[PDB]
RNA sequence: UGGCGGUAGCGU
DNA sequence: GGAAGATCGAAAAAAGCACGCTACCGCCCGCGTGGTGGTG
DNA sequence: CACCACCACGCGGGCGGTAGCGTGCTTTTTTCGATCTTCC
């Protein structure tokens, strides 16, 4: 009954459309791994998003409808594949939540080798499209 | 004879009739055509009759 | 005021006078109802070949 | 040809509105994003 | 060294 | 002797709406992030 | 010399919002679901 979801959040308000989302009794997920990268001045830890305006939600349509998501600051919209929006089970935030360090673990590592931030959010979409297919 | 063309038979029926006409396209929802029925005539945020 | 240029578009795009001008040259051509054009044009329908 | 659709001088240090020049850039723009993409091999959903 | 929009007016 | 053909009424979408001229103003990204320069 | 302020700027597009917006014309064409008909 309950449904994982992925907005495509609005550029810039990652963290405001976070707050807002959390403030509506829902709950949201932004992967989070810092890869020590290096800062201006050496390797520190940068702690930034697979790759920004990307979010996961988890609402049951029936208590909250899409158009109060739709219209929550800092989001632009989902993302449907089709005409409806994308169903997502816990299989792959399981996985997400787990490690935070089989198949999506080569993923992970895969992640880890490029650090190409748009080519990191990229093979993570890959990942939740192949499960999705599994599905 | 409108009642008889009428295809809806209860108030859930009617609310989410009215949903559809107002919002094609989007999952009509008990809660979502509750609140868009309240907020269409009977809210002062939305109607104000002067 | 002559010199032409050209964009090579990574996917096919339907032309909207072809399309949308009623009557639809495509439908019409593939004796397919519109909404089955525009449905399956804009990436909500599959359609067999 | 772009004299067809020219970017006349405002005489105050910016240009005019050209909205031929503005939908050929947003196109422009929406082709390489989409060349980009391919070019990553993005899953379904995204190039869609 | 141009376009768009709004406003008012003139002759029909 | 019940589904294609014909009808058909309503809903939607597209096209059009005189000519010439004068004067004025308002406007012609964006935004909100980040790279980079200045600095207590 | 890592922290604030100024300008490139980048992709972004409907905006702002925790949703709608629309509200005084007429004619022609499409079309689409609903209804009646008739014969294979």
């Amino acid at each position: 009954m309950q449904s994982w979801y992925l907005l495509y959040c609005k550029r810039g308000q990652l963290q405001r459309a976070q707050e807002h989302l959390e403030r509506q009794a829902v709950n949201c997920l932004a992967p989070m791994i810092t890869l020590e990268k290096i800062v201006r001045g050496k390797r520190t830890a940068v702690s930034e998003p697979l790759c920004p305006n990307y979010l996961f939600v988890e609402f049951d349509p029936e208590v909250i409808h899409t158009t109060t998501i739709n219209a929550t600051r800092g989001v632009s919209h989902f993302v449907r594949f089709g005409a409806s929006p994308a169903i997502v089970p816990s299989a792959v935030i399981h996985q997400l939540s787990v490690y935070k360090p089989e198949g999506a673990f080569e993923g992970f590592q895969a992640i880890f080798t490029e650090p190409d931030g748009e080519a990191r959010c990229m093979l993570l979409l890959n990942l939740i499209n192949k499960e999705i297919k599994h599905s | 004879e409108t009642l008889r063309v009428d295809p809806t038979n209860d108030r859930l029926s009617a609310l989410v009739e009215i949903y559809r006409m107002m919002r094609p396209g989007e999952p009509p929802t008990r809660e979502a055509a509750e609140s868009l029925f309240e907020n269409l005539f009977f809210s002062e945020d939305r109607y104000d009759l002067s | 005021r002559e010199r032409m240029g050209h964009i090579e578009l990574a996917s096919p795009t339907a032309h909207i006078w072809f399309l949308k001008s009623l009557p639809s040259r495509i439908g019409l051509l593939l004796d397919m109802p519109l909404r089955d054009i525009e449905r399956v044009l804009y990436f909500e329908s599959y359609v067999v070949i | 040809p772009p004299d067809l659709r020219p970017l006349v001088p405002l005489d105050g240090g910016r240009f005019a509105t050209s909205d031929l020049n503005d939908l050929y850039r947003r196109v422009i723009n929406r082709n390489n994003r989409l060349k980009r993409l391919l070019d990553l091999a993005a899953p379904d959903i995204i190039v869609r």
